[PDB]
């Protein structure tokens, strides 16, 4: 019944090596609800929510060759939360990581992914409260319990990726999360601007010309 | 019915230093917390630092810290943004904030926290 106003923080550029990695953090009482990243080439091995200080923070990798990348938090004012982070370790062998909230109640505000490789394979080409990443990444899903809270999926594909692509929440939600469908060569990386996900992509021509998708997690309560 | 006055910004090189300077056009008006924010284009209006009456009261933006420094002169009824050791990436448009009443919360980072806004002064960094 309260309203959910959320903000994004980014971090400072992390510097050119693939051990080189850039945080970005809410305030002390603000819940971290989803993490991005973003590189100016490309060249980055995605990002993950993990525990500092008993706070979640939005950490992101770079790739080697790299330039360096920046963590991109989304930090939300949510009353009485309890938010936790599950993750699904890559399976190779796999079409595609998947994890999603476990516990009754628990709602996904938010999807991370990261993978250990230089950059992504290619392979052959969404459920409630669910996460899906490439097969070589990890999956990270940003899981809460907060009285009221209710979130979906809206999604926004364009076959010629240009500059960007973008998805933005109807009126009456907050956008929490945003991100990239996988499988889609050539993203730079993915931000929230207000209620609009944007996904920057390297303009890059076909070589089946597939579809650059904004992926866009919605929230309310009540 | 209360304008907040922006002074300073502009072009400055990298490495170089900066001082905004933001008051009401009306000084008998004391807000309870003083702001900074800042825009690059196609983002949000991004948090930067926040002041009240203390230095507990006072809260940056990781990306800004160690460098950057806020500062509030009540006879003046004037907030300060210096800016030292400027990177390309400080490159946006800045805004100063004013939230009139008290907060709950240690730290006021949301826009919808603040109550009045300055025009935006524009702060280019060189190479
Ligand atoms: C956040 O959640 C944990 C786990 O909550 C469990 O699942 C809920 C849906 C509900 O059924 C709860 O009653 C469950 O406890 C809270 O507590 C943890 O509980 C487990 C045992 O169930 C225990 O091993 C952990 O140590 C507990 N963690 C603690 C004490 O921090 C946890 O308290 C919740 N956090 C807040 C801030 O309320």
């Amino acid at each position: 019944g309260w309203q959910l106003f959320c903000r994004t923080v980014w971090s400072a550029h992390s510097g050119p090596t693939r051990m080189a990695t850039a945080v970005a953090r809410c305030a002390p009482d603000e819940e971290l609800l989803s993490c991005s990243s973003f590189s100016r080439s490309g060249k980055r091995r995605g990002e993950r929510m993990e525990a500092q200080g008993g706070k979640l923070v939005c950490r992101a990798h770079n790739a080697f060759g790299g330039e360096g990348v920046y963590a991109i938090a989304r930090c939300c004012l949510l009353p009485q939360a309890n938010c936790s982070v599950h993750t699904a370790p890559p399976a190779e062998a796999s079409m595609g990581t998947r994890v999603h909230c476990h516990q009754q109640g628990h709602v996904l505000t938010g999807c991370s992914s990261h993978w250990e490789v230089e950059d992504l394979g290619t392979h052959k080409p969404g459920q409630p409260n669910q996460c899906v990443g490439h097969r070589e990444a990890s999956i990270h899903a940003s899981c809460c319990h907060a009285p009221g809270l209710e979130c979906k999926v809206k999604e926004h594909g364009i076959p010629a990726p240009q500059e960007q692509v973008t998805v933005a929440c109807e009126e009456g939600w907050t956008l929490t999360g945003c991100s990239a469908l996988p499988g889609t060569s050539h993203v730079l990386g993915a931000y929230a601007v207000d209620n609009t996900c944007v996904v920057r992509s390297r303009d890059v021509s076909t070589t089946s010309e597939g579809a650059v998708t904004a992926v866009a997690i919605c929230c309310r309560s009540r | 019915q209360v304008k907040l006055e922006e002074s300073g910004g502009g072009l400055v090189q990298a490495g170089g230093s900066l001082r905004l300077s933001c008051s009401p056009s009306d000084r008998t008006f004391s807000a309870y917390a003083m702001g900074w924010f800042r825009q690059v284009p196609g983002r949000e209006r991004e948090f930067v630092a926040t002041i009240r009456d203390s230095d507990a009261s006072i809260y940056y933006t990781d990306s800004v810290k160690g460098r950057f420094t806020i500062s509030r002169d009540n006879a003046k009824n004037t907030v300060y943004l210096q800016m030292n050791s400027l990177i390309p990436d400080d490159t946006a448009v800045y805004y100063c904030a004013a939230r009139q009443y008290y907060s709950g919360r240690v730290y006021s980072t949301f826009r919808e926290e603040y109550d009045y806004w300055g025009q935006g002064t524009q702060v280019t960094v060189s190479s």
